[PDB]
């Protein structure tokens, strides 16, 4: 059981054909896990098309994908990668309607752009996609959770703020209570932190 | 805001922040630099995430360019008018036949469509 | 009883009292008012006699 | 069983206690109901009541709530109310403070029809009629707010939800089978608790409808059918209070 | 959500499809409806439909049942028909044989209003009006007899039943959203796996009511709404289906 990201376009909502393209993905095995309706903007879209940076078709593509709002969603079955590719069918629509005429490029599609639906391609671009876009969905327990890796990410990212966290401690030696050493432990390190800055008013 | 807005009563139409619209009534004679307050529809707390300021409507009445003398005679009949209970059975009346006429559903001007 | 004095009406015009009895007369002249203009109050007109 | 009592069904029970309204306004609501429901961002949007006027312009007053929770052992609804004089176009009533809510209770009469009114209290004290409309809704709201026992049922992070496995309420001619909106569903509280001769039930055996009368405020009725399962309330006539209950018991 | 449907909401919102009956029908109805239920000791009745005969008066049809069953891969309803001229008495509404039936097939054209009426059929044969009645209410009611999917379910003993806690139809502007009430819940026969064009719906999305008409039986209405989950079916007119479809296709 995998899980595939894919967003139906603007053209497509514009038209009002979001509800029928969501029972027919859902008609063929597919599964909605989460879905949520939203607008990008500028600099969110150029963020999200990040690999095609500098392209010679770059300009439309993101002009189109800000022109209306889009949906968002998870699709889950065990095939579900190759299966929504499938199912989305061949990437040009005047393509589409020669070799397959009953796919979905081919029943909403207008042009080379606008092709009505957007779906990932590997493994791990989807899941890139669909923690761009699901911060809080769940998901990959294998890959993450993994000893080598685990020590990595503690080490990289986690491990620089907890190591001046526990000096500063150590160097105040608060209450023996646990209680408020965590307290104190919690606010230093979410006052002081490399990312994020502070705010003052 | 128009003053027979301000006078008579009409409802603000006000599109907020958050995808909700808002009708507020005018509940009173609006004065001339007065203001309305609609409680809970301001921005939110920073120290407290679920309450919010109160949304301030700043009235600024925008007067009539024009008035012919007969407007003017009906507008001081209307300001000038006694109280119910001092009126003459002739002053009743008057104040009916004229209501009818001036809501006459065919040859009345309480109701006319914009040309 | 009481009900019936105050509250039961008629348009006005409709009746004609008769000068010497209580009697009401039906009119055969009465002109119907249309519209609005029976919700004034003055175009009504009791029916039975005050109590 | 029911989630929302209906305008249509409501009317329709309730027409032989007088708790009519216009068939232009009923087509009206049919039509603004929603409207009103999806400006606002309210999931629950039904008629209230309708208030009575010195002119023909009633005042018909709707209720509607997003979230209802319970806090400090009552069960309490962020209602909105909003007013009009026909169902076309809807206004909202804003909330009243305290020194308001204290000089407004005073005023007894039957309100006039324009909302930009002023009464005059005793020094002068100058208030809307607005603010009065909404003290009378807010009281009679406090005094008569009626539905089925057990209607209602508590889940986690504790909000109030309407009890989808309601079996309907057995006896339902004794009072003891209704109960308060604010009661928190796990309390025994129930119109019995109130005043004894304040609530009065005609039960309908046989077609099986039950109509609750309020004597303390005169004008407020609710049905409820256990056939069909809907229960629904209105109040038609103004919002004076019934003082003196105990000469006319 | 609901446990019946209500005639007042089927003539209510079937109204604009020209599905009405009479205003002495109507309170006749509301009045009778509860007094037969009652004496014939079925849970559910309901007007079934308005059969328009010759003369002026008409024939109102309901039908009954106490449980339905799941036999032989079917919901199985036990129905009771009855009729009447005036919406006061309720006679009962005979079954008839095969044979009979299919005489009943070859009579065309509005029937009479006097159930005393025989018509003549080739030897040659003697039909009673009562009789094709019933063959024709009965040939519409085994054509469509809608009901929004999975709004029922099984349980133990294995009797279909309402289902309390339902989600609602999604998608309800397509046939993928009702299905037969002879269908069982599990199962995913729908209203989309009859012939192409027997059907055609219409939806509101801000009032979320859809409305399913019969094409194969003209007089066939059904709706539901949305935000109350509650559905209803009507029939008027006489007992005919085009043949002649396709062309009007």
């Amino acid at each position: 059981l995998e899980k595939t990201f894919a967003l139906i376009k603007p053209d497509a909502v514009r038209a009002g054909k979001a509800q029928e393209i969501m029972q027919l993905i859902e008609l063929n095995g597919f599964t909605i896990i989460a879905k949520q309706k939203l607008q990008l903007t500028r600099a969110r879209a150029e963020e999200f098309y990040g690999e095609h940076k500098g392209k010679e078709f770059f300009p439309k593509l993101v002009n189109f994908m800000t022109s209306g709002p889009i949906w968002a969603l998870v699709l889950a079955k065990p095939g579900a990668i190759l299966a929504w590719r499938a199912l989305m069918g061949p990437t040009n629509v005047f393509k589409a309607r020669a070799e397959q005429p009953k796919c979905l490029r081919a029943l909403y599609g207008t042009d080379g752009t606008q092709n009505a639906t957007h779906g990932s391609d590997s493994p791990i671009s989807a899941a890139r996609e669909i923690k761009f876009f699901f911060p809080t969905l769940s998901g990959d327990p294998t890959i993450y959770a993994e000893p080598t890796a685990a020590a990595e990410y503690i080490t990289k990212r986690i491990q620089p703020a907890l190591a001046k966290a526990l000096a500063a401690l150590a160097r105040e030696k608060p209450s023996a209570d646990k209680f408020e050493a965590i307290t104190f432990v919690a606010g230093y390190l979410l006052q002081n932190n490399p990312n994020k800055p502070k705010v003052l008013m | 805001l128009p003053l027979h807005h301000a006078l008579i009563g009409t409802t603000l139409d006000i599109r907020t922040l958050d995808d909700r619209d808002l009708k507020v009534p005018i509940s009173d004679i609006m004065r001339p630099g007065s203001s309305l307050t609609v409680p809970g529809e301001g921005m939110p707390l920073p120290a407290t995430p679920s309450a919010r300021g109160n949304l301030v409507i700043e009235i600024d009445l925008l007067f009539p360019t024009h008035l012919t003398e007969t407007q003017k005679m009906l507008l001081r009949s209307a300001f000038f008018l006694p109280p119910p209970t001092e009126q003459n059975e002739e002053t009743k009346k008057a104040l009916r036949d004229y209501e009818a006429a001036f809501k006459h559903d065919l040859k009345g001007w309480a109701t006319v469509f914009k040309r | 009883a009481r009900i019936s004095a105050a509250t039961v009406c008629c348009p006005r015009g409709f009746f004609t009292a008769d000068d010497d009895s209580a009697e009401l007369s039906a009119n055969d002249e009465w002109v119907p008012l249309k519209g609005r203009e029976m919700a004034l109050p003055v175009n009504w007109s009791h029916r039975y006699a005050h109590l | 069983v029911q989630l929302e009592p209906n305008i249509t069904l409501v009317l329709k029970h309730l027409a032989s206690c007088g708790a009519v309204v216009s068939a232009e306004q009923q087509a009206a609501l049919d039509h603004s109901i929603p409207i009103k429901r999806i400006e606002a961002g309210l999931r629950s949007l039904t008629l209230w009541g309708r208030l009575t006027t010195l002119n023909g312009k009633d005042y018909l007053v709707a209720e509607g709530y997003n979230v209802a929770s319970s806090k400090e052992g009552a069960a309490v609804y962020e209602t909105k109310y909003f007013y009009s004089q026909d169902g076309a176009r809807w206004s909202d009533l804003q909330p009243v403070d305290s020194e308001t809510a204290t000089r407004c209770a005073r005023i007894k009469g039957m309100l006039s029809g324009d909302p930009a009114k002023n009464y005059e209290l005793e020094l002068v004290f100058q208030i809307p009629e607005l603010a009065v409309l909404r003290c009378r809704v807010d009281a009679i709201a406090t005094a008569t707010s009626v539905i089925p026992t057990d209607s209602t049922i508590l889940n986690a992070a504790s909000q109030v939800v309407p009890n989808r496995l309601f079996a309907g309420a057995a006896y339902p001619e004794k009072l003891e089978s209704y109960q308060h909106r604010f009661s928190l569903p796990g309390s025994g509280v129930t119109l019995s608790q109130d005043l004894r001769g304040t609530w009065a039930v005609q039960y309908d055996a046989f077609k099986g409808v039950a109509q609750v009368r309020s004597l303390l405020f005169p004008g407020y009725f609710f049905y409820y059918a256990a056939n069909e399962l809907t229960w629904g309330s209105l109040y038609v006539g103004d919002g004076l209070r019934n003082n003196d209950l105990i000469f006319m018991l």
